[PDB]
RNA sequence: AGCUAGUUGGUGGGGUAAUGGCCCACCAAGGCGACGACGGGUAGCCGGUCUGAGAGGAUGGCCGGCCACAGGGGCACUGAGACACGGGCCCCACUCCUACGGGAGGCAGCAGUUAGGAAUCUUCCGCAAUGGGCGCAAGCCUGACGGAGCGACGCCGCUUGGAGGAAGAAGCCCUUCGGGGUGUAAACUCCUGAACCCGGGACGAAACCCCCGACGAGGGGACUGACGGUACCGGGGUAAUAGCGCCGGCCAACUCCGUGCCAGCAGCCGCGGUAAUACGGAGGGCGCGAGCGUUACCCGGAUUCACUGGGCGUAAAGGGCGUGUAGGCGGCCUGGGGCGUCCCAUGUGAAAGACCACGGCUCAACCGUGGGGGAGCGUGGGAUACGCUCAGGCUAGACG
């Protein structure tokens, strides 16, 4: 199953910094906060000019470390979005974007998309209606994303939903912070991501 | 040649030829050892590999290397072959599997053990 | 003997062109000068004419070039900077209309000789027909 | 003997039928001579059966005889009401 | 329908039965020269009728005998041995090329 | 790791054989192919066909020895 | 490289549902072959599948279609249908019974045993559902089938937690001994709450049948689930598996120690003979993750059998030269044909799979529905530039 360890070394090896915690990842100490270099004993060594495919690796591993997703999954779904017409940078962008887990977590109902997952896993989550605690579940158009009544009075939940009073939402969502709903609107364009991502990369990586 | 000469003659699809007569074309095949000799390396290699004559139930009798630090195959030793050659020692087209049959694994292996049939080192 | 016409042709002009020849001929045949024709009307030559070589009929192609060029080398850009048979004896090419390529993503062409005439491919496609692929020319 | 009966096309725990016309020897999942119909024993959909009628009466028309489950199926949609 | 055919009857040594040499043509599948191939019919010809020389319509029909399935439908144009020619000699060069050799 | 099972048995020098190689007859039973150790032929040290030499025996194989110590 | 005597054809007859040398008598001397006969080898064929930019190559398990077979060989009987896997006879082999005369068998059906092998499952449940045979029906039979079982064998889904948390514990590694790394990782705080316990509990099943109605249409009634007390629903509820390969270059990931052309690595180039990022361990790292790696085989890379798309002065590759058979190729003009070739319509191109759309199971895998594409071939109609054909003409090739 996803990742489960260190992350803030992938943040590290990345270079970029990734926000695989939500607080703190903003507090002086997401480590790319003085440390900005990779893990291990050679962090600090002069970096050898990486090759092309170094590159390319490295651009995906990025993207894909974002969403925390098994290659597995990250794969297939760029396969999809390669059949599928349109272009494919853009296409996949909008399927990552379109995961549950990703969606609660682009809602402000988690802090970070490690929480959204398991808030998905632990049923916390609804979708018009029917909990789904599938991650991985495809969140499309019309679709309400609400938060288990049951759950509603969850501390963790309630935090999450305060903070989230004022703060904006994606262009291609929309929330009610009262009743904790939010409708995903349409599937997010490229331009309307700011991923430190340049998946004309990915797309060559997956050429190789 | 001309379109009418290959409409005549065309052209000849290549034969790959097998270099693993593990009979049956099969991924292994399991023998007994006739001889647990040494071997001198090629060209520019010195050393003593670890080699043995085997008895296929393929019907073939073929020289399989023993890779590894040390092993304890010795005659009668039923063992698995597993095709791999040796670039220093011709007529060696198979590695021994080891951790199979009479091919106890490696002892003390704590790096690529897989390679080596040698169980998870319970760490205390 | 002259064992193909068609690209007897095709590689006179290839090669005068190459070596800038203003004009060039070519023994004259119905065929020959219909293809002409497409070529004069693609604009890569400017035209032809039927003359009279030492008593037998021939076909005068003014060839054309780009302008002279700069540096080393002035020699003009070609105009015909390919041509090729494609359909030759013993190696005939026919093609469904679904079948006839795009030469140079169109910015060649390729001439076909259907029951409705010697036509280009943008000619042969509005009017839904096939033939034999004479040659490609960019 | 021609006959009107069902091919299973569903999956484990998930059946579909095909009411379907076949030689009465064919394997019930084999080579038929013409589907005139689809069932779903679950009604997991609004539509959970149709059955070309035209087509049916045409087959009874001409000795296909239906398995008792076909023949309930395809009355279900008035294929014999004769009002 | 029955396959109507047409060739030319390069035997007529039997009684009742004429050899039609049918010549099919077609693009090679892989190459796409258009290659000319071909084989012999029993026809069947009950009246003797058709001679040595003659092209012939082959028709579709009910087996005759063995080797033999169809009947001598029309003649299309009569004597021609200059297609017998091909046929014989081809077969004459055959009387050949295996041990010895045959003339040019 | 590298066992320990490798013996130093002394032998003379028997047969000049192609390829720094040698039939050297160990004083001890018999004689084994034995081969020129690189660091002998590293530092050259030429080997007449009649000389005691030492040899490195695995009892893996005892048919083979390695050339030790110069002479 | 030549094959052929029922062999090729004919007349008459037998035979079958039926055509036929299928079989027979008589007659003729034919039939096939380099466009590859005959012989040898290998092999069930296909829808498809795998790979590939494609052309193509490879393949034909599972599913559907066809064929062949049912210990090996031959034969018929009964029948609508068989030359008949759980029918018959004979011969052979093998096995078992035998009072030695003579008998009984055939899992390439489900499961299972044994043998061979690197390797392939339960002597399960059920007939409830679908389908099949018989029956007026009730119903009986159904190892077909529907299910459960075992095996990461494949695919998809999911968990081993989430958030906070030091300029940063200890241990371990390295050090230019200042320090650097493992690393927010841990400890710890708080939050959620797989497993697991409790309660509820299913679709799949409405017919056949019975009653009214005429045993019709139509209407009412009754019986019936292996899976399964499983799916799912609600309540309670524990922080609760991670491994494997690799880090010289191809190729993402570097240091210390050990060893000293040894022990060993190795796909190729190569590495190891005292400073080894290539061996062995450790720290650290890279990649994947209930998998990871290996071996085997197919396609790829390989335009390295080149149709797409390769070549032959010296790299592999021009035949010692000629004459010439078959075959391949064919100048200019015109006319007929319309074989190739092009076009239109139409039939076929099953289902499944592939593609698109929507839909069902919390998603997906899987599945349902609908739609589009599809070479090839059949039929009809059309075109005639090119190729073919036929006819006529010509002199620019050729010959004289
Ligand atoms: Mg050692
Ligand atoms: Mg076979
Ligand atoms: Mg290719
Ligand atoms: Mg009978
Ligand atoms: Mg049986
Ligand atoms: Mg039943
Ligand atoms: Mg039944
Ligand atoms: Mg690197
Ligand atoms: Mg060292
Ligand atoms: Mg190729
Ligand atoms: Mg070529
Ligand atoms: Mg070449
Ligand atoms: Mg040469
Ligand atoms: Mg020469
Ligand atoms: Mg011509
Ligand atoms: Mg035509
Ligand atoms: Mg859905
Ligand atoms: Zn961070």
């Amino acid at each position: 199953g996803r990742y489960i360890g260190p992350v803030c070394r992938l943040c590290r090896r990345e270079g970029v910094k990734l926000y695989l915690k939500g607080e703190r990842c903003y507090s002086p100490k997401c480590a790319m906060e003085r440390r900005p270099y990779p893990p291990g004993q050679h962090g600090q060594k002069r970096a050898r000019r990486p090759s092309d495919y170094a590159v390319r690796l490295r651009e995906k591993q990025k993207l894909r470390r974002i969403y925390g997703i098994s290659e597995r999954q990250f794969r297939n779904l760029f396969e999809e979005a390669s059949k599928k017409k349109g272009v494919t940078g853009s296409v996949f962008l909008g399927l990552l974007e379109s995961r549950l887990d990703n969606v609660v977590y682009r809602l402000g109902f988690a802090v970070s998309r490690r929480q959204a997952r398991q808030l998905v896993r632990h049923g916390h989550i609804t979708v018009n209606g029917r909990r789904v605690d599938l991650p991985s579940y495809r969140v499309r158009p019309g679709d309400e994303i609400a938060v288990a009544e049951k759950s509603r009075n969850l501390e963790l939940i309630r935090q999450n939903l305060e903070a989230m009073k004022g703060r904006k939402v994606g262009p291609w969502l929309s929330l009610d912070v009262e009743g904790m709903k939010g409708k995903f609107l349409r599937l997010p364009d490229r331009e309307d991501l700011a991923l430190p991502v340049q998946e004309n990369l990915v797309i060559e990586f997956y050429s190789r | 040649p001309t379109i009418n000469q290959l409409v005549r003659k065309g052209r000849e699809k290549v034969r790959k030829k097998s270099k693993v007569p593990a009979l049956k074309g099969a991924p292994f095949r399991r023998g007994v050892c006739t001889v647990v000799r040494t071997v001198t390396p090629k060209k520019p290699n010195s050393a003593l590999r670890k080699v043995a004559k085997v008895r296929l139930t393929s019907g073939y009798e073929v020289t399989a290397y023993i890779p590894g630090e040390g092993h304890n195959l010795q005659e009668h030793s039923v063992v698995l072959i597993r095709g791999g050659r040796v670039k220093d020692l011709p007529g060696v087209r198979y590695h021994i599997v080891r951790g199979v049959y009479d091919a106890a694994g490696v002892k003390d292996r704590k790096k690529s053990r897989s390679k080596y049939g040698t169980k998870k080192p319970k760490e205390a | 003997m002259l064992t193909d016409p068609i690209a007897d042709m095709l590689t006179r002009i290839r090669n005068a062109t190459r070596v800038y020849k203003e004009s060039t001929d070519v023994p004259a045949s119905r065929f020959k000068e219909e293809i002409l024709r497409i070529l004069a009307r693609e604009g890569f030559i400017k035209g032809y004419e039927r003359v009279d070589v030492d008593g037998k009929p021939y076909l005068r192609v003014y060839l054309k070039y780009g302008p002279r060029r700069q540096g080393p080398d002035p020699r003009p850009e070609q105009v015909i900077h390919h041509i090729r048979r494609i359909s030759k004896p013993g190696r005939r090419v026919y093609v469904g209309v679904k079948e006839i390529p795009r030469v140079r993503r169109g910015l060649g062409i390729a001439i076909l000789s259907t029951s409705k005439g010697v036509l280009t491919d943008r000619e042969a496609r509005k009017l839904g027909v096939g033939g034999e692929l004479i040659c490609e020319v960019w | 003997m021609v006959k009107i009966r069902l091919a299973r096309f569903g999956s484990k725990h998930n059946p579909h039928y095909r009411i379907v016309v076949t030689d009465a020897r064919r394997k019930r999942d084999g080579k038929y001579i013409e589907k005139i119909g689809y069932y779903d024993p679950r009604k997991t959909t609004p539509d959970w059966l149709k059955v070309d009628v035209e087509r049916a009466r045409y087959w009874l028309s001409v000795g296909a005889q239906p398995t008792d489950t076909a023949r309930r199926l395809l009355r279900q949609a008035g294929v014999f009401r004769q009002e | 329908p029955k396959k109507v055919l047409t060739g030319v009857v390069v035997s007529d040594k039997m009684q009742k039965t004429v050899t039609v040499l049918v010549e099919r043509q077609f693009p090679h599948p892989l190459y796409g020269k258009v290659i000319k191939r071909s084989k012999k019919y029993l026809a069947h010809d009950p009246e003797e009728k058709y001679k040595l020389g003659d092209v012939v319509e082959i028709i579709e029909s009910r087996p005759i005998s063995k080797r033999k399935r169809f009947r001598v439908l029309r003649l299309v144009e009569s004597g021609r041995m200059d297609l017998v020619e091909k046929y014989l000699i081809r077969r004459q060069n055959y009387q050949s090329l295996s041990k010895r050799g045959g003339k040019a | 790791a590298k066992e320990k099972d490798t013996i130093r048995t002394e032998g003379v020098v028997t047969e000049a054989l192609p390829n720094a190689t040698f039939r050297v007859k160990l004083d001890s039973g018999p004689e084994i192919l034995a081969y020129i150790s690189g660091k002998m032929r590293m530092h050259y040290i030429r080997i007449l066909p009649g000389d005691r030499v030492v040899v490195e025996i695995t009892p893996y194989d005892p048919t083979r020895g390695r050339i030790v110590y110069r002479k």
